[PDB]
């Protein structure tokens, strides 16, 4: 059949937030790395180890955004997080100006 | 091949003085030891800025403790200092 | 390259975080603050690494740089 | 050992060394090595206890990454504590708002 | 044969006229004296028989009221996004859950 | 002598005042007491420190610099009163 | 001259800062080029921001520079307010700012 | 007793850049302040290179990385550049 809208995420919400193995596969997150790197710095190495930190600071760190951001949401009546809730808890937080 | 250290052995030692039929993974070992090196800064540096703060030029047990209690929470800073007192008060008993 | 993070993958960490409904022009706003976090802290690292003469960064160069910023990191010898 | 001494398993040798290794201060005294060891252990005595709970309730034997997170942020002190920190392999805890919840 | 008032001015001006002057100058805008009576009732308790500079004091106050007034403003534009314009108890609860606090 | 209920020496015009220099417009009655206790825990955890590092001293005063080393603990550093 | 900050061409105190770096336990010795770097990059920050004091001042017809000039300058230049992102200034007021919403139509 | 302060250098320098200004009682304090608290900070941030580095201690370029660390990228671009000019000079005189 099929599942009303609004429920599969519920699953996965339960699912998701039941594991600890990271989100985002590690070559793309690691492309990604190199290329930032390489534009203070040319010809440099990373140890895996370190790639590792870095993924699990970002995931984490996004977590945490995204959890503020469906509060702000939330707040605004909304069930929909849009990027205003993200701007206004970056800007709370102090991050963004 | 370099000798690098760790608290590892004992923290496994108090694990079992807590949990006796209990493990811990290398992850979360590492984990640990980390926590660790955390607090001993966080309370070192508290307490050098004490020093600093009251023109004096030793980290005393006394620094130690207040910092203790500048850094943790109620309940456990409050145990925090009946279990350094008490291991203080016996290392000073014995020699 | 930075859009390699794939836009099921923002869908993921953001369930992790526990949001039920996500719209479209969300996933690249986080893409652009995902690239400022990575800027700011692989910056930091590097600046330790090349203090340190190495032409390698390791991980310890990535926990000071998470440190700073105030954002400690544990489980990699901190 | 000191550490035989004062009825603590955290080495105080160890911590008197890295007192004054890390220019914390010009002079070090006696009963900081000690006060300092036994407050860590303590509060790794308590982490450890916490930890080893979660992990005999989600019935494993040995205490992996996930664990120590649920122990923190669970309790209220400890999550204070580790305000500002994020634990490789932690995960978050459980939690669903209401509003998003099915009628 | 009567004495009659000329007008009377729309809600939500002097608001206004109040939000400029008080951005405009920086005196502080607590009470002093209540302020002080509070600050001795809140350190008795944590400890009896203390005195106080009162530079301590003002300093105190000084911090007090910056952190307040930048609570106002996060309060103000979580206000906003709830496409409101009267800032209501749950904004500030908003505004210090992000902010970390508690 | 005893002090009492000093927490509504925060008088409500002050609040309001405070609110202005904040670019607020329209104030909800319950926002004052909310308000109120804001302060009141800022203050309690600000003097606690402040108390701390006194006692340390073995003073029977609270000195200003205590109060900005207590501010500065708090990620909320002071310029103004030395330090 | 005889004086360090001469030498280096400075108007702070090396000298000074030499003793503060040694009197600060920041490690066990201190070399002789540090005191002359950290003394230029205070010097160069002071008179950054004494610049847009002195602006600011001047703005407002004072021949004095006053806390809240202090405050104006910080917060307008984005790189010293974020220098000071976390900071207070006794009496330093606020930015003027009204939110848009708030302005009648 | 004596209260060191920087009012006289902070005097001197304003003089270089606003001859015909003067700063309040007040705003010295402030500007002492700030003065002592990037003191702090660069310090902790070179003492902290010193021992990632393992080094015993703290050289021109340890505060200078420091700074790289700390200012933002204008700021610690000339912060950095007027810090080498006075290394040069001192070393030259």
């Amino acid at each position: 059949h099929r599942y009303r809208p609004g429920t599969v995420a519920l699953r996965e919400i339960r699912r998701y937030q039941k594991s600890t193995e990271l989100l985002i596969r590690k070559l793309p997150f690691q492309r990604l790395v190199r290329e930032i790197a390489q534009d203070f710095k040319t010809d440099l190495r990373f140890q895996s180890s370190a790639v590792m930190a870095l993924q699990e600071a970002s995931e984490a760190y996004l977590v945490a955004l995204f959890e503020d951001t469906n509060l702000c949401a939330i707040h605004a009546k909304r069930v929909t997080i849009m990027p205003k809730d993200i701007q206004l808890a970056r800007r709370i937080r102090g991050e963004r100006a | 091949k370099t000798r690098k250290e760790s608290y590892a052995i004992y923290v496994y030692k108090v694990l079992k003085q807590v949990h006796p039929d209990t493990g811990i993974s290398s992850k979360a070992m590492s984990i640990m030891n980390s926590f660790v090196n955390d607090v001993f800064e966080r309370i070192a540096g508290e307490a050098s800025r004490l020093a600093h703060y009251n023109k004096r030029s030793t980290i005393t047990s006394r620094e130690i403790q207040t910092a203790v209690r500048l850094l943790l929470p109620g309940e456990l800073a409050k145990h925090a200092v009946s279990e350094g007192t008490k291991a203080v008060t016996k290392y000073t008993s014995a020699k | 390259n930075i859009q390699g993070i794939t836009k099921p993958a923002i869908r993921r960490l953001a369930r992790r975080g526990g949001v039920k409904r996500i719209s479209g022009l969300i996933y690249e706003e986080t893409r652009g603050v995902l690239k400022v976090f990575l800027e700011n802290v692989i910056r930091d690292a590097v600046t330790y690494t090349e203090h340190a003469k190495r032409k390698t960064v390791t991980a310890m160069d990535v926990v000071y740089a998470l440190k700073r910023q105030g954002r400690t990191l544990y489980g990699f010898g901190g | 050992t000191r550490s035989s001494r004062a009825g603590l398993q955290f080495p105080v040798g160890r911590v008197h060394r890295l007192l004054r290794k890390g220019n914390y201060a010009e002079r070090v005294g006696a009963g900081a090595p000690v006060y300092l060891a036994a407050v860590l252990e303590y509060l790794t005595a308590e982490i450890l206890e916490l930890a080893g709970n979660a992990a005999r309730d989600n019935k494993k034997t040995r205490i992996i990454p996930r664990h120590l997170q649920l122990a923190v942020r669970n309790d209220e002190e400890l999550n204070k504590l580790l305000g500002r920190v994020t634990i490789a392999q932690g995960g978050v805890l459980p939690n669903i708002q209401s509003v998003l919840l099915p009628k």
